[PDB]
């Protein structure tokens, strides 16, 4: 039997335990960065049919760069 | 050549990252202190076509900042935060983070749950820790 | 007072008060009447009526708010402000058909409980008459032997 | 791959009012936000060289 | 730009960095403060 | 002012909103122009919809807020004295008391509107939970309104 | 004498609930069973076994 492709990956993801306990409510401010971020990373996979209907790639990758802190 | 591995290592990134074989959601998200120094390629439109910027925050991003972090807390009422905003400085997040958190220990250490105005300036003063002595013939 | 707090029956407030008020008539807090900082004696009542609610939601299915408040030695709609604030914090469950008060303390039955219920009784009576009928099988192999 | 950001950042600023549109004024904002240029700002470094 | 050591050793400050998260408590311990770097140094 | 009313209307971000709000009000206090007190019973608004009155009676009694006392504050003071309490008869006799500065004034109403409706939903749950089947009668004696508009509002919210 | 040792390994990953990808260190990698008085939530990717 073929196992599913990947295993013995000897890279893990995020299983439940990990799931960082952090809201987008506990963030003062950062309207500009959170929008960036979300159009960047979640809104392509949450609604990807909004993109589509524009008719564009969304924009996979993005750089966060900023003094420490 | 270990230099050369960590250049083969940033190669191997960026052609996995836009190569022969494109991948398909597959978003990307990295962080970095210093933007300059990363290679020009590994900044081009395609890979990362955001580059956002995380400024240190500004006068209404501290006011946002100190009522998040000053709720979730006994709290007195001659506090004045817009004083400590006000204050033309540099500091951060993380460093208004601290200023609220050492408020706390010194208020318990003080015996008291809910936090005065004299303990806020003390972490406020500890928390900017103004650096002096600068040999004073450069100004 | 302690067995009696400890046993599963309900104990009317009134006999309770007309029989162990001797504290403070002896010991040091539950004031029978004194200072107010120290007159707990509500909060005794409130226990012995928490008490009455746990024994009847553990032995009633429909009992009448007449009844309850009867029973419980408070006025229907104090009985009716007591239970509202306990379903609230989520301690008892009750249901309340204030049109006609006939409080009831059956959760909603599904049929899947039911049917798990009754056959549930079936397996133990299969298995209690399969138990029974080996120790008769072995008493009857050994007293018929004489 | 800059002009393939360009059209994209246009993209996105015609997606960020819930609409299907594209003008002028969303390519030259996608334009400016893509060729960010961070350049040297003390003025003498820059004039140094005559 | 230092030399490969030096960004080997910048390397390892950045993997501490990052690494440093329950009731596991640090103290440091150092004769100079000029070296640190600005982030290890964050409050 | 404007970018705070956006944001408060639009997007819920009250914190945001109460920001620029609290900035349009420094601004306009330094110009010592009238549309001042505005921006002040906009932040207390603010204040009252992040749910967390307590803090109004703060800001009121703040450093700058001390000039513009008055009739517009202490509307605002009983709105959130009665929100605090959640009794819905004070928070109507507030807001007939004070139509004047609470009512008429659109930005502030709406949202004050909005927060009665919610308050009432959330004040009608609490009180039907602890039962199976009541008289719609003892719901309004319990909640302190009126039969119709209960009634109407209870048809609002099963449909 | 009645003791035998057992074999040193890593999961690597877990599998259906009763499949278990474990690597016996210098070795191949099994897909093995879990015996029955043990914690499968406990046993996680990089725990020995």
């Amino acid at each position: 039997d073929v196992l599913p492709p990947e295993a013995d990956s000897s890279i893990m993801m995020l299983t439940s335990d990990q799931k960082p306990d952090v809201m987008y409510a506990d963030i003062g401010g950062m309207d500009i960065q959170k929008q960036e971020v979300r159009e960047a990373v979640e809104l392509p996979l949450t609604h990807f049919e909004l993109y589509k209907q524009i008719g564009i790639d969304p924009p996979r990758g993005v750089l966060m760069y900023g003094p420490p802190g | 050549g270990a230099d050369r591995e960590v250049q083969r290592i940033l190669l191997e990134l960026l052609n996995q990252m836009d190569g022969f074989d494109q991948n398909v959601n597959v978003k990307v998200i990295m962080a970095t202190n210093r933007a300059d120094t990363l290679d020009p390629a590994l900044l081009r439109p395609g890979r990362l076509d955001r580059k956002i910027e995380f400024p240190l925050p500004d006068r209404r991003q501290k006011r946002l900042i100190f009522s998040t972090i000053t709720s979730k807390m006994n709290l007195s009422e001659e506090v004045d935060l817009e004083d400590y905003v006000a204050r033309p400085d540099k500091i951060s997040g993380a460093d208004i983070n601290s200023i609220c958190q050492e408020s706390g220990m010194l208020a318990v250490r003080e015996n008291r749950y809910i936090v005065l105005a004299k303990d806020f300036e003390k972490a406020y003063k500890t928390v900017i820790k103004k650096d002096e002595q600068e040999h004073e013939f450069y100004k | 007072l302690l067995k009696l707090f400890t046993t599963m029956e309900l104990m009317r407030w009134s006999t309770l008060v007309e029989d162990y008020g001797m504290e403070l008539r002896p010991a040091t807090d539950v004031f029978g009447s004194t200072e107010e900082g120290e007159k707990r004696w509500k909060d005794l009542k409130n226990r012995v009526v928490e008490h009455n609610i746990r024994i009847m939601a553990k032995y009633y299915t429909r009992i009448t708010m007449k009844r309850m408040a009867q029973l419980l030695d408070l006025s229907v709609d104090e009985s009716e402000a007591f239970l509202s604030n306990l379903v609230v914090n989520k301690t008892i469950f009750a249901k309340v058909d204030r049109l006609a008060g006939i409080i009831n303390f059956q959760r909603p039955k599904d049929p899947n409980n039911l049917l798990n219920d009754w056959s549930q009784k079936l397996n133990s009576l299969m298995s209690l008459v399969n138990k029974t009928t080996h120790l008769i099988a072995k008493e009857e192999m050994i007293h018929n032997l004489q | 791959a800059e002009v393939k950001g360009v059209c994209t950042e246009a993209g996105m600023y015609a997606l960020r009012e819930r609409r299907v549109h594209v003008t002028q004024e969303d390519f030259e904002m996608a334009v400016a936000k893509v060729m960010q240029k961070d350049s040297e700002k003390n003025m003498s470094i820059k004039k140094l060289w005559k | 730009e230092g030399t490969s050591a030096d960004r080997e050793i910048q390397r390892t400050l950045m993997e501490l960095l990052n690494q440093m998260l329950h009731r596991v408590k640090m103290i440091m311990a150092t004769n100079r403060p000029d070296t640190l770097d600005p982030a290890l140094l964050r409050p | 002012m404007q970018s705070g009313i956006i944001h408060a209307a639009e997007e819920k971000d009250w914190k945001t909103a109460y920001s620029y709000f609290y900035e349009a009000f420094e601004g306009y206090d330094s110009i010592d122009s009238p549309k001042a007190i505005t921006s002040l019973k906009y932040m207390l608004l603010c204040k009252i919809m992040l749910n967390t009155p307590e803090d109004v009676q703060a800001l009121v009694s703040g450093k700058l807020a001390l000039r513009y006392a008055g009739r517009q504050t202490e509307a605002l003071k009983c709105v959130a004295q009665a929100s605090k309490n959640r009794s819905l008869a004070d928070f109507e006799k507030a807001l007939t008391d004070y139509r004047a500065e609470l009512r008429d004034d659109p930005i502030i109403s709406t949202h004050l509107a909005k927060l009665y409706d919610n308050l009432l939903e959330q004040n009608l749950i609490r009180v039907i939970e602890p039962f199976s089947r009541v008289q719609i009668e003892h719901i309004s004696s319990l909640i302190k309104l009126s039969k119709a508009d209960v009634e109407r509002k209870l048809s609002q919210m099963i449909l | 004498l009645q003791s035998v040792g057992q074999i040193v390994g890593e999961v690597l990953k877990q599998l259906t609930e009763e499949k278990f990808i474990v690597k016996a260190t210098n070795g191949p990698r099994y897909v093995v069973g879990c015996r029955r008085q043990l914690d499968k939530s406990k046993l996680k990717p990089g725990t020995r076994v």
